[PDB]
């Protein structure tokens, strides 16, 4: 039930650069990726 | 040992303990005489 | 008397070892062992219970 209730999220999509191509916004490497202000993250079931 | 880390289940394998079992480097031990007196009934 | 109740509101992506914390109801062990130049911070391994923000 903890998992049907509460819900994780990942930003994952636009992929800016800070000052490096490899350095988003969202702290995850350009590979790695895989709020929503300039993130555009993706509200999904928690795993972890 | 375990205070830095040693997550003992990935410190064991079956030959690990095996060799644990023979090695004599310390204590004295009795399984000489058991092991002995176990296959006198496996004879 | 070590039954405190103390809970660590940490950042999800703040702590280290996030691929470590993958699993749904897994016992995850996670070790002490700190990286002096990591950005990602060790947890503090004493504390009793822990939210993932």
């Amino acid at each position: 039930w903890i998992e049907r209730a509460f819900y994780k999220r990942e930003c994952v999509h636009i992929i800016p650069s800070t000052k490096d191509p490899h350095r988003c916004c969202c702290g995850r490497l350009i590979g790695q990726h895989v709020w929503s202000i300039s993130k555009h993250t993706q509200l999904s079931p928690t795993d972890a | 040992l375990i205070e830095n880390g040693v997550s003992m289940h990935r410190f064991l394998t079956i030959s690990r303990l095996e060799e644990l079992y023979n090695t004599r480097h310390g204590p004295s031990n009795t399984l000489y005489h058991l092991v002995r007196d176990v296959k006198k009934r496996e004879y | 008397r070590g039954k405190i109740c103390t809970i660590g509101i940490a950042p999800w992506g703040i702590v280290e070892n996030q691929e470590d914390l993958i699993g749904r109801d897994v016992v995850r062990p996670y070790q002490t062992m700190s990286n002096p130049m990591s950005k990602l911070t060790v947890l503090n391994s004493m504390h009793s219970h822990f939210i993932l923000a």
